């Protein structure tokens, strides 16, 4: 029964490959203590909003027009800044999940050439099916 | 209709007389001849104000802050202002930005999770008016700031109070599993004796027989497409309203050579023209422009004149 | 998100074979430690977000201050998707014997 | 400092000079004041209306429609005006508030099976640019509506290709309009003057007006002031003095403010707005400050 | 064998349970037919609404404000009603949102002293628990 | 819902398919396929699945019904993937069943 004890001890690699799909905080740990620091900074812009917006409370537009409109515009300008900073950094890490999930594929096909080696035809024809089913459902159980 | 506001004196159900109306216009000045009329109509009466400006101030040439006060020359006049009012209001700005009917109590509750200022601005308000009633006065004047309205706010806790009021039955269900487990008193108590007499007020503001609105505007479009807004907004929130005021209006005709201010006051009384045919059923005003710059109880006092009997140079 | 419910729940129904084949007496045991697992995954990461609050207003009737507002959610959620883990590993006991039952 | 619209007046660059600022302003007056400083300065011009009220033609006294035409007693100067500027924004203003995120889009595809249905608008639009081109005149200025813009406008579908971008009446009509659009982006070629009058909320209202525009990456220079007294040193009847002040307050609170900008003084004239005449005096305060 | 069908006529009982749980929309489709006629109602209303607005939108506000404010009542009137209409709908749709649900519990209800007519402890739990547990955590998996 | 639902059927034809049958049985399993797609029949109380290809199709031509050709093709690939591999996981199951069993 060494040629079944293979074959499943291949399907445990491909338990593998889901491990691997799942790997994705162990890698964005890194980018989550990377970001958290301009995080942190951006909430301190925050802060300075409220600041500047209690400090209009304190001010007359009917009289100081002038600063009024001043402040206005300092405020609108750390408003969109911090805005914009945040969504870059959404941004940025959508591209780390992006380049990180096609290298995680990348790393699928290389378990799938290393099965291929390991068994070294019908045998292919079949074992190629009989392996990205499980593989595949595996990943649909994942995420409904 | 009738061009004079005596209509407000003749009321003497009235108990609250809200003034509004944006833009560059002397509401508090207008709002204190009103006070002052009141007065001379021998009640118990009292302003408020919650413009940053105080012009109260200058109008009364006296210092106040956040207690009721006498005012010289008068003794049933009372002033007093509350920039802490503008200040509270702006913790309900999430629920201001909504103003839904059933999600407005859960983010209250659910900011009340985060940092407990539900109650917080509840009582906030609720010591101005509980003081306010706490005098008894026969009347209460307001001055709203040029940004934003403070009436609104009490329909905010009644939908509140639907927590808090389905919340008391399952005061039942709360009772059993604490005495199974094993301070609680601000909530039950601050909220107990605040909704009480917020609910009171609230239902107060609705009457349309001692709560009054007086939107103010001048004679300019922008101004008056402005205070329509207001009406619209005011309707809306269900309140009363028969009258507002104009300023800045003198319209002459002794000398010629006011060939700008002819055309102006042409300009003007185009405006006020437009206006009227669209508020027959609202006592327009016509309180013109003090041939000074406006200091003192004097110019006051000229207003109240003019405020009882329709002007005529 | 339903990550180690759905995998604990097919590792379960892997299981059936081995436990209703009777490796030892820890039948029901081994279940407990299947679920005893469960914490080691949070140990990686299992970052989420807790729900709406509703009731939450009765408890702040009740004081009660964040520390048990949010152990009784957790252990709410827990306590009900681990009996569903338990009576899973019953169904799959109602399959291994399904098979002695065409048996 | 800069205290008039030479600036505008001493460009030929210039192509595109819009007004705007709601109120109870003669802001077409001042509009076809410029645009009669523009004819005398030698060029081909070409003023449009947006406001349902062509004051065009009250100032004018012809009749006028969305054909381009001559001016009476005058060489260069061109009208025209739509009513269409409300059609062509209308829906898409509802869609300045659908279109503020990466699904631009979504709105012009969701039911663009069935009928295409926020593509037409900007075709019709499409038109008017066009004609707008046709014969080309050297500057054309506009006179907005109390309401919206016609400026963002052509800033939306040159969004809607994008995804058509990763591989029927399009292909030509788009090119033109991302050019126009190029062509008001540019600070040099197109410019806006907004014109306030002195009370306060047409000034805070014009604040918000400035405030937008370098939020959509237009450009300003220029705030005309309008209906503006002026007693002599003779005797003042007291409310003209008075009403000084008030302006005066305002004025000055405006100074401090709009310092970058230039500002420019224009009395009401003592008179009735129903001619040239208003126009040609009015044309000559806008190079000199209005003496009394 | 039908000893165990039993066992399994629980499945099949749980089964129509959750699927009709889903058919319910059908009885809200007959709502939906109610919410058609006052749909046509209403879109006689929507109608007028485009009606007025295109009048007001061919009307001038600096020279004709009295007009102009006396539609925008108007107009802000058929809005009120429009969303009455609106309210109304929600109204008897969370009516027969509710009535139904207590017509799917009470047929729960209706079920359990069924079964239990029909065997008469832990093999009752065990019912209850696979019934519910199951059948609705993969009602999850297809409705979370 | 379905994947699992005719899952359920599969562990249902295991000892039916490893049990003697004549010249194929598959075929059998594969027609019920077809009814738990006529699920689908009744079962469409649902919405689409947010895309960014409609763009490009109405660029190409022929909306009206191509999207929803396309649409439903998309479906019948997920019940290839759906149907052949339940199938081919009870294929394996019974493989296990006449090696260790
Ligand atoms: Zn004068």
């Amino acid at each position: 029964a060494a040629d079944h004890w293979a074959w499943l001890l291949v399907l445990s690699f491909v338990f593998g490959c889901n491990v691997l799909r799942i790997l994705l905080p162990s890698f964005s740990s890194f980018m989550s203590r990377v970001l958290q620091k301009d995080a942190e900074q951006e909430s301190q812009m925050r802060a300075e909003i409220q600041d500047m917006k209690q400090e209009l409370s304190t001010v007359n537009m009917m009289d100081e027009f002038a600063r009024y409109a001043r402040l206005e515009r300092k405020i609108n300008k750390m408003t969109d800044k911090l805005k914009t900073h945040v969504k870059a950094r959404t941004a940025q890490l959508a591209k780390i999940k992006w380049v990180i999930s096609v290298a995680f594929y990348v790393l699928q096909a290389a378990l799938m050439i290393s099965l291929i080696w390991k068994y070294y035809v019908a045998g292919g024809v079949g074992i190629t099916c009989w392996i990205l089913v499980c593989n595949k459902v595996v990943a649909i159980v994942l995420h409904p | 209709l009738e061009p004079t506001l005596s209509n407000i004196i003749e009321q003497r159900s009235l108990k609250w007389i809200f003034v509004g109306g944006k833009g560059g216009v002397g509401k508090t000045t207008c709002s204190c001849s009103l006070a002052v009329q009141l007065s001379k109509g021998r009640e118990s009466v009292l302003i408020i104000s919650t413009d940053p400006a105080h012009n109260i101030s200058d109008a009364f040439d006296q210092k106040f802050s956040k207690v009721p006060t006498k005012v010289k020359g008068y003794d049933n006049l009372f002033a007093m202002e509350i920039d802490p009012s503008l200040g509270v209001a702006e913790l309900p700005d999430e629920f201001f930005e909504e103003d839904n009917m059933l999600s407005m109590g859960k983010k209250m509750m659910q900011e009340a999770m985060s940092a407990f200022p539900g109650i917080d601005e509840a009582m906030s308000y609720a010591e101005v008016m509980r003081l306010v009633k706490g005098m008894n006065f026969s009347v209460v004047v307001f001055d709203t700031a040029p940004t934003g309205h403070t009436l609104r706010l009490l329909n905010f806790p009644t939908i509140v109070e639907r927590g808090l009021g389905r919340l008391m039955q399952i005061k039942n269900q709360i009772s059993p599993f604490i005495s199974q487990m094993c301070n609680a008193d601000q909530l039950a108590s601050k909220l107990e004796e605040t909704l009480p007499v917020i609910r009171s007020v609230s239902e107060q503001f609705k009457d349309p027989e001692q709560t009054t609105f007086i939107c103010v505007c001048i004679a300019e479009f922008l101004s008056l497409y402005e205070t329509e807004r207001l009406i619209q907004e005011l309707a809306k929130c269900k309140i009363d309203t028969h009258n507002i005021i104009v300023n800045q209006l003198v319209f002459p005709d002794p000398e010629k050579p006011c060939k700008m201010c002819e055309a102006r006051h042409k300009i003007q009384a185009k405006y006020l023209d437009q206006m009227e045919d669209l508020y027959e059923d609202f006592h327009i005003v016509k309180l013109p422009l003090l041939p000074h710059e406006v200091r003192g109880a004097d110019k006051v006092n000229t207003f109240s004149a003019l405020l009882l009997e329709p002007y005529k140079p | 998100r339903i990550f180690r419910l759905v995998g604990c729940a097919l590792l379960a129904l892997g299981v059936r074979a081995f436990v209703c084949k009777y490796l030892s007496i820890f039948a029901p045991f081994l279940t407990l430690q299947l679920a005893y697992m469960g914490l080691y995954k949070y140990f990686p990461k299992s970052e989420k977000k807790i729900k709406t609050t509703v009731l939450t207003a009765a408890l702040l009737l009740s004081g009660i201050p964040a520390e048990v507002i949010n152990r009784s959610m957790d252990t709410y959620s827990k306590m009900g998707e681990v009996f569903t883990d338990l009576c899973v590993y019953f169904f799959t006991f109602i399959f291994c014997h399904e098979l002695l039952d065409y048996w």
